[PDB]
């Protein structure tokens, strides 16, 4: 999107979100990132929403096809699952490439650096969901490493109710439960995250309280399912 | 088990 | 999709429908059509479902963007509406090309010929929804002509409860109301269609009765909105 | 005003 203005790319990403055109949204925000400037808080959210929707559709389709394939065990179901899988891996690789060139290395503030590292953990986690070969373990460790670095920064630099800190802990707990086969670590992280947020709620305004309690409910929903 | 939906905003 | 077997294309179109991957579905069924054989009843439905979903997403997005554009009256909203509009027109042109090369000319039975001509009316109607220039009237007449030929055949060759005959009349009535500025023609067609179907229901099995009454309800829903 | 949905089967 090299011939489009950065501001036009951002404005069109917002329009694509309104039209529920998430592939367009992602391409516009990919173009905005490749302009080389850092992203604002709002712009980071647009980037994240766009690719979460795109990969979310791919993951949902992959699970449908993987389920059909497992029940069947001609080549068509496997071939088509492989096609969707390859397209999903390409989207994850694209996002990871944006983070590596050069969003993360230019992110100096806690809010931006933790946001991008959480992203990095998430997209390695999506790669891990479909991984089966020689690199499943290496992909899992890449996800863990990104989440862990984000955790370390957020615990040092953000309050326990910060929505990015809470969403990071939520997703890392899902990583532990669903990917790393560590349900006790998942439950422990979710419980400690919830309890430390609850004790900090008194410091918040009405609007910040709503933002934080929304994500604490997601932690509670998982604990209810896991225990 | 739910990650953050993250698909709106 | 020239190197894939016809049967594999059909099987993968069914898988894509299950995965809600409608762009893939449409491409698979485009490949199946271009094999050059006629389509069975089931295969025609797959072709129709695939492209209805694809163009349905494009139409929904175009309406969102057109609404934003009308409220605003920089170039970004118009530019992005034009992009979506061009992509929608390309999908309609693709479907119309499949009908013209060579689905319609090889369709000799009433069920297949009326099905394809209804399709032809529908995709010209979608072109008419976004048309504004020198060819709006010609596109509208192309839609009308296709629907009319389909109507003439269906009245001669199908019973009044036939679901294709009913869906054709439903969509032609929507054409009259929404495109041709003929609400009285729309209401008259929907009423006569409903009444003649109701009088033929006694001939049907339990399953055929369910198929027909489902579409008669849609006719009634429109009449309720129009009167 | 609704045309036939036609998006499932
Ligand atoms: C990963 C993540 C955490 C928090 C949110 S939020 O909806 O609360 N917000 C944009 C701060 C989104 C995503
Ligand atoms: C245009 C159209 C008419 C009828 C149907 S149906 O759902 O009843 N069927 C596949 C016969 C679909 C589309
Ligand atoms: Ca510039
Ligand atoms: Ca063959
Ligand atoms: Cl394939
Ligand atoms: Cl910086
Ligand atoms: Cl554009
Ligand atoms: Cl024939």
């Amino acid at each position: 999107m090299g011939s489009m203005e950065r501001a036009s790319l951002i404005q069109k990403a917002k329009l694509a979100e309104q039209a529920e055109r998430y592939e367009d949204m992602a391409a516009f925000m990919k173009g905005a990132v490749e302009k080389g400037e850092e992203l604002s808080c709002e712009e980071r959210n647009l980037l994240s929403v766009a690719y979460k929707n795109v990969v979310g559709g791919q993951r949902a389709a992959w699970r449908v096809l993987s389920s059909i394939e497992q029940k069947s065990n001609g080549p068509e179901v496997r071939e088509y699952r492989e096609k969707v899988e390859t397209e999903l891996q390409g989207v994850c690789d694209t996002v990871l490439g944006l983070l590596d060139s050069h969003l993360i290395k230019e992110a100096g503030d806690a809010e931006s650096r933790v946001f991008y590292l959480k992203m990095k953990g998430d997209y390695y986690r999506y790669l891990a969901e479909v991984a089966t070969g020689d690199d499943k373990k290496r992909i899992i460790d890449s996800a863990r490493s990104a989440y862990q670095e984000a955790m370390d920064i957020s615990k040092k630099e953000m309050p326990p109710t910060n929505p990015i800190r809470l969403g990071l802990a939520l997703n890392f707990s899902v990583f532990h439960y669903e990917i790393a086969n560590s349900p006790e670590e998942a439950i422990s992280l979710a419980k400690t995250t919830f309890d430390e947020a609850m004790a900090d709620l008194h410091t918040l305004s009405e609007d910040s309280y709503k933002d934080s309690t929304l994500i604490m409910q997601l932690l509670r929903d998982n604990l209810t399912l896991w225990t | 088990a739910g990650s953050i939906p993250g698909r709106r905003s």
